[PDB]
């Protein structure tokens, strides 16, 4: 019936999320502007990705139990998620309306146009919008959107993880918090088969985390271009 | 060797 831990579990997630995702999107000014005419948007989604990352490791240091991982481990994790969380986190933005990711203005809102001027093919942004358009469509509560990312992040089998073992205890202890969470507080119909419908959405993710590395590497295999991106970028997307 | 992730996540 969610105890105690659950509920407190929750509201640490609940509180990291509105600490690091700012849904006036302020911040987009300090980005190099996004040129809408050859990956005229780079630049642009470069930084938007660089920002992005920032927050999700953010997010992540304030997982429960998360900290208790080995430095290495929690390197690891994000390099693996954090394109998987950035996509996840960016249904907030995403708006069925028109398929987009309104982000408060014009100027910051991106279409399918836009993402094909950062380097991609269809074959990565079709599915990820089919993606967002699945994800919306489960109209999850914040509680569970915040559990989710947390879940995605701390995931055992990651490629390079050690302490597999140690990963797994801690995802489960978020799993069983959604679960009972979902039991407890989300109402039918909508919470028919809702967590093995988000548990997919992670499965969803991995296919789109490895196509995006592919696509990656092709746009990063050029020094023209992978000199668009950040240092932090770089870093993190190898 | 992730010198910027690590000093974001210190
Ligand atoms: C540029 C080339 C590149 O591959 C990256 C190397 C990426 S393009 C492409 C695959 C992709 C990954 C997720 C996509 C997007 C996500 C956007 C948001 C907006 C807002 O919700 C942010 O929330 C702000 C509040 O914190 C999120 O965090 C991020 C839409 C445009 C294309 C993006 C940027």
């Amino acid at each position: 019936k969610l105890s105690e831990e659950q509920q407190h579990i929750i509201a640490i997630l609940l509180d990291a999320h509105h600490k690091t995702y700012d849904p006036t999107y302020a911040d987009f000014r300090d980005f190099r502007p996004p040129v809408r005419m050859p990956l005229s948007m780079l630049p642009h989604l470069a930084d938007l990705v660089s920002y992005s990352i920032q927050k999700v490791i953010g997010f992540a240091k304030m997982i429960p139990g998360f900290r208790d991982l080995t430095s290495d481990d929690q390197i690891v994790l994000l390099k693996s998620s954090a394109i998987e969380v950035i996509m996840l986190r960016s249904n907030q933005s995403f708006t069925m309306d028109d398929m987009s990711w309104d982000c408060g203005s014009q100027d910051y809102k991106y279409d399918v146009t836009d993402v094909s001027k950062a380097g991609h093919t269809l074959e990565l942004i079709e599915p990820l919008i089919k993606f967002q358009v699945g994800l919306k469509k489960l109209n999850l509560h914040e509680e569970e959107h915040v559990l989710l990312m947390a879940i995605c992040i701390v995931s055992p089998d990651r490629p390079g993880v050690q302490d597999a073992k140690l990963v797994e205890a801690i995802q489960d202890r978020l799993s069983n918090t959604l679960q009972t969470y979902i039991r407890c507080r989300h109402p039918p119909p909508g919470s028919h088969q809702l967590y093995a419908k988000m548990i997919q959405k992670l499965a969803d993710l991995r296919s789109l985390n490895e196509e995006h590395s592919k696509q990656y590497r092709s746009l990063s295999f050029q020094p023209e271009n992978s000199m668009k991106l950040t240092p932090l970028v770089l870093e993190v997307f190898g | 060797n992730h010198p910027m992730l690590m000093n974001l996540l210190k």
